[PDB]
């Protein structure tokens, strides 16, 4: 299962 | 023995022609079970192994929802890069991302992973504590200090030490018959006259899974290095993997010389000698 | 972690493998995997899940019956991964 | 900007025997970027039907990528792998050997 909150660099 | 879940994730910009391409995918040890490409028709994440198949409706919708998601925040990470690193508007560049989990033997939660990689090299990583992060450069202790604000290695611990391992555990049992049985190699040495003077033992291994593998060749029972080649692990195409490993010898001495092979799937190592 | 194998037969009637065991323990979970032994070459082996009985705590047993193996048969090859502890049993055809 | 030139292996998911079908394999690895282009040959002809995993890559950020075709080999008939990558000043061949 995907993990399911955004990142971004 | 010990387990894996794994998802990689490559977003390549193609400035000019359309949006960046976009390809997810999912791993449970050497198995893949899910993918997502941006380009392909369907738009959903796809099933790639047949024990992912019996997840219901609400675990592809969710799945398909958060892939896509991935897929947006590497499109604004490529713009984002562009700009650390000073480059063109028009080149090609490539972020990948990859994270997950493993488990022991006794499917508890061994370690995590959740890092990233621009241009072919590392960016940023989560260290084993799943506490600090490791900018690879100056330009990533940018994102470093942004994910710090942010409390992104909160998050991700929280998922790779529970949601992570909660899941592998649900697919090694669902997938039971093909993730925890072992196919063991089949094995066989050819012999190749490369002149008067010496010939080459090829020891092989086929058919086998997982895709861990140790091929060693030995010369009156001591290790031999020299004079070997070892060919990189390879997918058969049905799920299995095939290996092997070649030893250049004297003619005439062949019968010194012994390949030994170790697999999960063997009760005990193999020795083969020519003839 | 622990357990102890009670029984492990095996025998083959026209063409067709008939084998029983049993395996008290504490174990929680259980992979089984059997294959067929060609003598040094073989494959593995697949049976139906009404021959295998698992009691979570308790035990494992087996009771596969009429499986096909082929005429060069040789011995069962059983792996085991009780609670992820793996063991190899073996099994050579009777009377 | 690191780069890698693919290494690449051609060879049959089963053991070769003329008249018998079977799969013949290119398989690319340790790459980047990962535009790359292969190609399957019979006889220094691209074969059509050409299939390909998805695109995946390695604990070092390499890729690597499956290519393969329903064949039946002959012994006359031979096969071989075509790669073309940036890192290559010309298009690399390896012809599939069954001894390898």
């Amino acid at each position: 299962l995907l993990f399911g909150y955004p990142v971004y660099v | 023995g010990s387990h894996s879940m794994r998802y990689f994730f490559t977003s390549v910009s193609r400035p000019g022609r359309g949006e960046p391409r976009f390809i997810a995918v999912g791993y449970v040890d050497d198995t893949q079970f899910v993918r997502f490409d941006s380009d392909a028709a369907s738009q959903r994440m796809e099933p790639r192994a047949p024990w992912i198949e019996q997840e219901g409706p609400e675990y592809w919708d969710g799945e398909t929802r958060k892939v896509k998601a991935h897929s947006q925040t590497h499109r604004v990470d490529l713009g984002t890069l562009r700009g650390y690193y000073n480059q063109s508007e028009a080149g090609s560049h490539t972020v990948q991302r990859m994270y997950g989990c493993d488990v022991g033997s006794d499917w508890r939660f061994l370690r995590g992973y959740h890092q990233y990689a621009y241009d072919g090299k590392d960016y940023i990583a989560l260290k084993e504590d799943l506490r600090s992060w490791t900018a690879a450069d100056m330009a990533a202790q940018t994102t470093k200090h942004k994910w710090e604000a942010a409390h992104v290695a909160e998050q991700l611990r929280a998922y790779l030490e529970g949601t992570c391992v909660e899941w592998l555990r649900r697919y090694l049992e669902n997938g039971k018959e093909t993730l925890q049985r072992t196919d063991a190699p089949k094995t066989h040495m050819t012999h190749h006259a490369v002149s008067d003077h010496e010939a080459t033992l090829r020891c092989w291994a086929l058919s086998f899974y997982p895709a861990e593998i140790t091929l060693t060749w030995q010369r009156d029972g001591e290790d031999q290095t020299q004079d070997t080649e070892l060919v990189e692990t390879r997918p058969a195409g049905d799920g299995t993997f095939q290996k092997w490993a070649a030893v250049v010898v004297p003619s005439g001495q062949e019968q010194r010389y012994t390949c030994h092979v170790q697999h999960e799937g063997l009760p005990k190592p193999l020795t083969l000698r020519w003839e | 972690p622990w357990f102890q194998i009670e029984d492990n037969r095996c025998y083959i009637d026209n063409g067709k493998l008939f084998a029983r065991g049993s395996i008290v323990g504490n174990m929680s979970r259980f992979v089984f995997d059997p294959k067929a032994d060609y003598g040094g070459v073989g494959e593995n082996l697949y049976v139906h899940a009404d021959d295998v009985e698992f009691v979570p705590g308790e035990s494992l047993k087996w009771n596969v019956r009429n499986l096909d193996v082929m005429p060069i048969f040789e011995t069962l090859a059983l792996r085991l991964v009780l609670q992820g502890d793996v063991i190899w049993l073996r099994c050579v055809p009777e009377l | 900007m690191i780069q890698r030139t693919p290494k690449i292996q051609v060879y049959s998911r089963h053991p070769a025997e003329n008249g018998k079908s079977n799969f013949l394999n290119c398989y690319v690895s340790g790459f980047h970027p990962s535009d790359i282009e292969v190609d399957l040959l019979k006889n220094g002809e691209r074969i059509e039907k050409v299939e390909h995993s998805d695109l995946s890559f390695s604990k070092d950020w390499s890729f690597y990528l499956l290519y393969y075709t329903e064949f039946t080999p002959t012994e006359k008939d031979e096969y071989a792998c075509r790669v073309n990558h940036v890192t290559l000043s010309q298009p690399k061949i390896v012809k599939w050997d069954r001894d390898m």
